[PDB]
RNA sequence: GUCUACGGCCAUACCACCCUGAACGCGCCCGAUCUCGUCUGAUCUCGGAAGCUAAGCAGGGUCGGGCCUGGUUAGUACUUGGAUGGGAGACCGCCUGGGAAUACCGGGUGCUGUAGGCUU
RNA sequence: AGUUUGACUGGGGCGGUACACCUGUCAAACGGUAACGCAGGUGUCCUAAGGCGAGCUCAGGGAGGACAGAAACCUCCCGUGGAGCAGAAGGGCAAAAGCUCGCUUGAUCUUGAUUUUCAGUACGAAUACAGACCGUGAAAGCGGGGCCUCACGAUCCUUCUGACCUUUUGGGUUUUAAGCAGGAGGUGUCAGAAAAGUUACCACAGGGAUAACUGGCUUGUGGCGGCCAAGCGUUCAUAGCGACGUCGCUUUUUGAUCCUUCGAUGUCGGCUCUUCCUAUCAUUGUGAAGCAGAAUUCACCAAGCGUUGGAUUGUUCACCCA
RNA sequence: CUCAACCUAUUCUCAAACUUUAAAUGGGUAAGAAGCCCGGCUCGCUGGCGUGGAGCCGGGCGUGGAAUGCGAGUGCCUAGUGGGCCACUUUUGGUAAGCAGAACUGGCGCUGCGGGAUGAACCGAACGCCGGGUUAAGGCGCCCGAUGCCGACGCUCAUCA
RNA sequence: CGACCUGGGUAUAGGGGCGAAAGACUAAUCGAACCAUCUAGUAGCUGGUUCCCUCCGAAGUUUCCCUCAGGAUAGCUGGC
RNA sequence: CGAGGGCGCACCACCGGCCCGUCUCGCCCGCCGCGCCGGGGAGGUGGAGCACGAGCGCACGUGUUAGGACCCGAAAGAUGG
């Protein structure tokens, strides 16, 4: 026998979607053909975000989408995202932007479009730049979720400001004994 | 031990150090009008016998003396606790020890 | 079963060296400790305050921290599988400074010096270091004289 | 027992609930019943407003 | 070649006894008016300058004690890892690496920083 | 009438506390490390034994000095601490941390960080800071308790202290009550129920995690041997013995342990009956003697054959009669 | 004159809770680009000082500053377990124990296989279903594969080998 | 020949009765009858727990607990 | 292909900033109520916060829990007969 450790053997990781959408998988059909056939790496990229699940792929915001295209060099240039854009009310100007999401909401898709910006889908993306030339390729805020105020270390341990799990918020809930020096202790 | 009559001490009253009667604190008289005396007093109407605990395990011998000082200020009466360590025998303003004096026969 | 007392099992430890007692040399106040070097937690018994704990004895750490006595250290601690970085408030009398870092830094910098001078006189020169070779070859002269013979002595009984 | 993070819950079955359990498998039945029953009386008063006053 | 003031390392610097000490210096020394302390101007504090190196101090000495550093003790004691080694066991040997401490026998007996003097 | 009647535990009970802590050791030179392991300690004490500054030097010994002596006081000399520092122990400490004085209240008011146990939770204890106000000292500084390692305590309730503070339910005033912050009254089973027995009249769920009987390991104790040979044996170590020592064997004693068995291996003795062992009482054959004979004693081959009748006692054992 | 005590120089024998000296094995840290070297700016901290310290802004340096091996980092949810036992060595209590209790590593538990006749743990070696070859530990009179070698040298006779 | 035996009729009913007393007897049940229900009472304890292959793979340890046949906690595990 | 250079997603570490509580210090401002009125600043510190949202609904799985609660099991207790 070898002396070796089988516990890492299976690396896991999405080897496709879990989900069962026909479009969503004829364009992984398609981005697979342009992962392996291409040397970009633009393609490969895009590929393993087609594979991930929702949490994985946070909604973009009309608001985050302008501030990061407005930064210097990225202008006429493709601003590429695995995932929903959202539009973002609190912005009044929308410069024209040339956009590709997985899905738009109708909001954002009006706002987009009358701002004269464009919108396409990803096998109009691989059909205009078929390595990702020219594109930004921008994510929503992947820790942008209430459970990551719950993750962490526990919310009595000393220095943890995590949120604890409660029914209700109160000054009757998980306020006395633990979160005050007059009762016991605070940490 | 023995403490004296009187000390020297902060005041957060005045903010800087006084001069302060210590005398001992002794616990007050139960209210009955304490909420938690009124809730004890609903509870043990009617029937069901004693309805809290009664403790009779008892094993300190000694209590925390505590000081009350009183700020010696007319314009400032602030008073404050102060406690000191657990001690069997205490008092208030006793006499001073002397090193060179001989022991009583 | 064993006491959880802060001082157990340091009677050598914490201890003065055989004839090493009494006042305190102040070249160990005079010495100047910033942030970031490398320091060696002694502890010594004469001075109480400030004292670390014995599981910090003979460990080396990171200074964070300088005050008027003391300096703050982020020294490794293992804590069954896991290795912790825990921060102590030392008063310099129970630390020094650590030589390893002090040799070093006297290696970079000679480094530093020989590379610059080397690029300069034009050849190349071996930088880093290696384990010890194997031995080269070489010849071992007799000089006239013929090598002593060795036998083993026998046995007999001392005492 | 807890088990590891979690809500402290406090559910209010303690007492016999099982005994006292509405299902509304009549829910459509009473809609049908309702309606019905508006329609009559619409009916009734001829002219007069359906709902009322 | 030395000393004084302040020191770093804190006996190679300590301890015992003996010898020598030029010049500054350091002292011993002279006194209690003031300052200041005492049972006591002994110590402490103060004002001095007749005398003296007797003492401290410095240097040297001693088949000196100690201390420091080597050799020896000794590849000994002990020890990492190995064996279907030995032995009834107690224990012991070997392989693979590391490796002491006495007794005993040698050598040494302060180095030095800053500031300021003396030494033809 | 309802309920309770702790835990650990070489079974349980009785006994102890190894139940919360501290010192040295175990502990195998980082740290950690168990046993109802060993040697001990703790629930306090202190207006100074806390804080500064100053000045001194301690234990012991030697040599002297009226009463004065082995110890009363005074003087000189030696004195690395051989004393003292509240206590257990360990560490530490000499113009100290000890002793004596002087002045004092840093043993005060605050926010955080950190260390120790640790889950890196709390309490307790502790360290380094920062902000006030002070103490002392000429000052540098030192001090927020005790030279360091122990000396202690949640929720709820109560009590006191503090803000010309918040609420007290339609508004306002005033009592009252409720809060916010910090002390205290305590849980020693010391992370903290409010708690007496008995059951052979007993019950249930279980446990071979756990005792009482067999068996197994062990053999202290019981029993049986050997080696050495100071002595006993009128003399003579060894015919027969064997002190001081020392090496074994046995599992017919009693302990030790808890491996098997608690959905059960029927637990003393006797009676009946068979077989086996030898460490041999007799009988066969021998050797030795302090073997004249008779009797007896020691030893060898040896378990073929035998080893009984009764009084008392449940007895096994015991004792007596024959 | 003798015997004590006392002192001095020696002498025999020791310590888990003694120690001057003092291993082996062991524990920590470092072996660079977050580094090194230049200039400059900020500060209410510190201060004789253009001081000290820290922070910040630019610039230049690659021989990538021991060996060896390996791809790493990070989050969420989470079952079972919380009776252990054995062996080398260290080790405590006990006369000892297949006893009770610790340390270290490995194992059994969870594990079959070759060997130890037999056997939870010893020795070898860990396992998909097969063919060929070769070994380990162990063996090769017969059971029972293999010495049916013209094996080498000695030792030993046991009426409990 | 008696505090004698016995039929039938009556009275006493469950924490109650009755007992020349044994916790005896009270419909083969008595140190609290029997019947139905609350009730599928609770059980840290015992027993059982139903198809295949593939991959990964433990713990009997720390801290706290009226804790010691149990839990929570960290560790070790798997999955994503 | 490409030494170098640039913009830098998400995320991470760090430094600042803002909101509420609470301490310390301090000087201003506002007015149909000049007040035991109201507002502001700097420096620490407590918060399950902000800092260009990620949630809601539905379905499925796993885990925990209350319920007969994976299934079977007491000795008992109560009500009425
Ligand atoms: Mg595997
Ligand atoms: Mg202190
Ligand atoms: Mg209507
Ligand atoms: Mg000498
Ligand atoms: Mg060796
Ligand atoms: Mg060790
Ligand atoms: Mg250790
Ligand atoms: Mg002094
Ligand atoms: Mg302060
Ligand atoms: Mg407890
Ligand atoms: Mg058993
Ligand atoms: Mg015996
Ligand atoms: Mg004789
Ligand atoms: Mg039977
Ligand atoms: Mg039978
Ligand atoms: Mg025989
Ligand atoms: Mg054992
Ligand atoms: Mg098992
Ligand atoms: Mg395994
Ligand atoms: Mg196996
Ligand atoms: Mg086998
Ligand atoms: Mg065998
Ligand atoms: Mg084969
Ligand atoms: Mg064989
Ligand atoms: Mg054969
Ligand atoms: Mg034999
Ligand atoms: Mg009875
Ligand atoms: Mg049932
Ligand atoms: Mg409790
Ligand atoms: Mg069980
Ligand atoms: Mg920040
Ligand atoms: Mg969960
Ligand atoms: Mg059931
Ligand atoms: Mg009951
Ligand atoms: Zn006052």
């Amino acid at each position: 026998g070898v002396d070796i450790r089988h516990n890492k053997d299976r690396k896991v990781r999405r080897k496709e979607p879990k989900s069962q959408d026909i479009y969503l998988r004829l364009l992984v059909k398609l981005y697979r053909f342009l992962a392996r056939r291409t040397n970009s790496t633009f393609n490969q990229v895009v590929l393993k975000r087609l594979f991930m699940s929702r949490t994985n792929r946070p909604p973009l915001s009309l608001s985050r989408m302008i501030r990061k295209m407005k930064l210097p060099g990225r202008e006429n240039k493709t601003a590429v995202v695995v995932g929903t854009i959202t539009d973002d009310v609190r912005v009044q100007e929308v410069p024209k932007l040339k956009v590709c999401a997985l899905r738009v909401t109708s909001r954002a898709r009006s706002r987009i479009l009358r701002a004269g910006g464009k919108i396409l889908t990803f096998d109009q993306l691989a059909l205009d730049s078929p390595k990702g030339c020219g594109t930004v390729l921008l994510s929503g805020p992947r820790k942008g979720r209430e459970v990551y105020r719950h993750f962490g270390k526990a919310p009595g341990t000393p220095h943890s400001h995590t949120k604890p799990y409660v029914r209700s918020k109160g000054r009757k809930f998980e306020r006395a004994r633990g979160r005050r020096a007059s009762r016991g202790y605070k940490n | 031990v023995n403490v004296p009559k009187t000390r020297r001490t902060f005041c957060k009253k005045c903010g800087k150090h006084q001069p302060h009667k210590v005398t001992q604190y002794k616990k007050g008289k139960d209210s009955l009008y304490a909420q938690g005396k009124r809730r004890y007093d609903r509870k043990q109407s009617g029937y069901g016998g004693q309805t809290k605990p009664i403790f009779r395990k008892k094993a300190k011998t000694t209590k925390k003396i505590v000081l009350r000082l009183e700020c010696v200020e007319p314009n400032c009466r602030s008073k404050r606790m102060l406690a000191i360590k657990r001690c069997k025998h205490f008092e208030l303003g006793g006499d001073k020890k002397r090193k060179g004096q001989v022991i009583q026969f | 079963t064993n006491t959880k007392g802060k001082r157990r099992g340091t009677r050598y430890m914490f201890s003065r060296p055989f004839r090493k007692h009494g006042v305190v040399p102040l070249a160990t106040y005079m010495r100047i400790y910033k942030k970031g070097d490398i320091v060696d937690i002694k502890g010594m018994g004469t001075v109480q305050k400030g004292m670390p704990h014995k599981c910090y004895h003979g460990k080396t750490g990171r200074v964070y921290n300088v005050t008027q006595h003391a300096v703050g250290i982020v020294v490794n601690k293992q804590v069954k599988g896991k290795i912790l970085a825990k921060r102590i408030n030392v008063r310099i009398e129970h630390i020094k400074h650590s030589k390893s870092r002090d040799s070093f830094l006297k290696r970079v910098k000679e480094n530093d010096q020989k590379k610059k001078e080397a690029k300069e006189k034009g050849t190349w020169v071996q930088l880093k270091r290696q384990p010890a070779p194997p031995r080269e070859a070489h010849f071992v002269r007799t000089n006239g004289k013929e090598p002593e013979l060795l036998e083993p002595i026998p046995y007999e009984f001392m005492a | 027992a807890p088990s590891r993070n979690g809500m402290v819950l406090k559910p209010h079955f303690h007492k016999d609930w099982q005994r006292r359990v509405a299902t509304w498998f009549n829910q459509p039945a009473r809609k049908i019943r309702r309606r019905k029953a508006r329609q009559a009386k619409a009916r009734r008063i001829a002219p007069r407003p359906a709902s009322g006053p």
